[PDB]
């Protein structure tokens, strides 16, 4: 299952 | 400014900014050394020079006062069109996401560890008059040898009040439900959500939300073992009313968080 990094600022 | 500084190559890149490793050549210590577009900083503040800075400035020097499990500010400079922040460096080290990644679902002694200590820290921001907003694995480092806990990015903070924010830009897969539904949250009971999802993360391997349906359903299902004391705190600390959700006295008076393992023996026990 495709586990991913999140963009903030 | 660029002659007290040897400048390494990027550790990376995104919503904060360009990063680089460094070295102070004063004395060889390594740095992290962030470079921020003046035109891209939303929330500005001042200290006491009156000096206008980065809002992300001004929480960074609150909580960089003696030791914590948050990485300190060095130094800082004001170039043309940027600022130019001098952060710790630990060597050796891995952000909390690349870690969970490698090694899949944290055994619940690691993760144990590790929220304890990520806890801690945040408690030193609130008392130091800073809400972080965008706690995540992503901005957790691992010092590997010493097992300690650091957390980084201020960017998205801002001073700690008791009255409603209505603005955020933070990560939204770590976002309140409140946030998602009215756009309104409080600072402390938005932090306890977003240690909710970082513990899930933990013990479970990734995230529990992607959509904001699942954020405001408000159904926790568990995709690895975990105890039914830990589903507990989760549970508790996502609850979907926020004054339903635990203080950071009651996630760490809770059952399951009793008998941490100290940061040596997690490196040995975990790490080495
Ligand atoms: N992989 C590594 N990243 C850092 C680091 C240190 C401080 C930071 N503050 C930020 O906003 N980003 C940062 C990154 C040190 S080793």
């Amino acid at each position: 299952r495709k586990r991913r990094r999140h963009p903030s600022g | 400014l660029e002659s007290q500084y040897q400048v390494g190559p990027l550790l990376g890149s995104g919503g904060f900014g360009s990063v680089y490793s460094g070295i102070r050549v004063s004395d060889n210590l390594p740095v992290a050394i962030k470079h921020v577009e003046k035109d891209r900083i939303s929330d500005w503040g001042e200290l006491p020079n009156g000096t206008r800075v980065p809002m992300e400035v001004v929480l960074l020097k609150k909580v960089s006062s003696g030791f914590s499990g948050v990485i300190r500010l060095l130094d800082w400079f004001e170039r043309p069109d940027s600022f130019v922040l001098i952060l710790e460096r630990p060597e050796p080290v891995q952000d909390l996401f690349d870690f969970i990644t490698e090694r899949g679902a944290l055994q619940e002694e690691l993760a144990r560890s590790f929220f304890w200590q990520v806890l801690e820290a945040v408690r030193h921001c609130h008392n130091c008059g800073v809400l972080h907003r965008d706690i995540k694995d992503e901005n957790i480092l691992i010092d590997l040898n010493r097992g300690e806990l650091k957390l980084i990015d201020f960017g998205s903070g801002a001073l700690l009040k008791d009255t409603v924010y209505t603005d955020f830009d933070g990560t939204r897969v770590y976002s309140p439900p409140e946030w998602i539904r009215y756009h309104r949250y409080h600072g402390r009971s938005a932090a306890v959500w977003s240690l909710g999802i970082l513990l899930y993360d933990m013990v479970c391997g990734d995230i529990p939300f992607e959509h904001d349906e699942e954020i405001i359903g408000g159904q926790v299902f568990f995709r690895q073992r975990v105890s039914s004391e830990c589903q507990h705190l989760i549970r508790w600390c996502l609850a979907l009313r926020p004054s339903d959700r635990p203080t950071f006295e009651e996630i760490q008076n809770h059952p399951w968080m009793q008998d941490v393992l100290l940061p040596q023996e997690t490196a040995e026990i975990h790490l080495h």
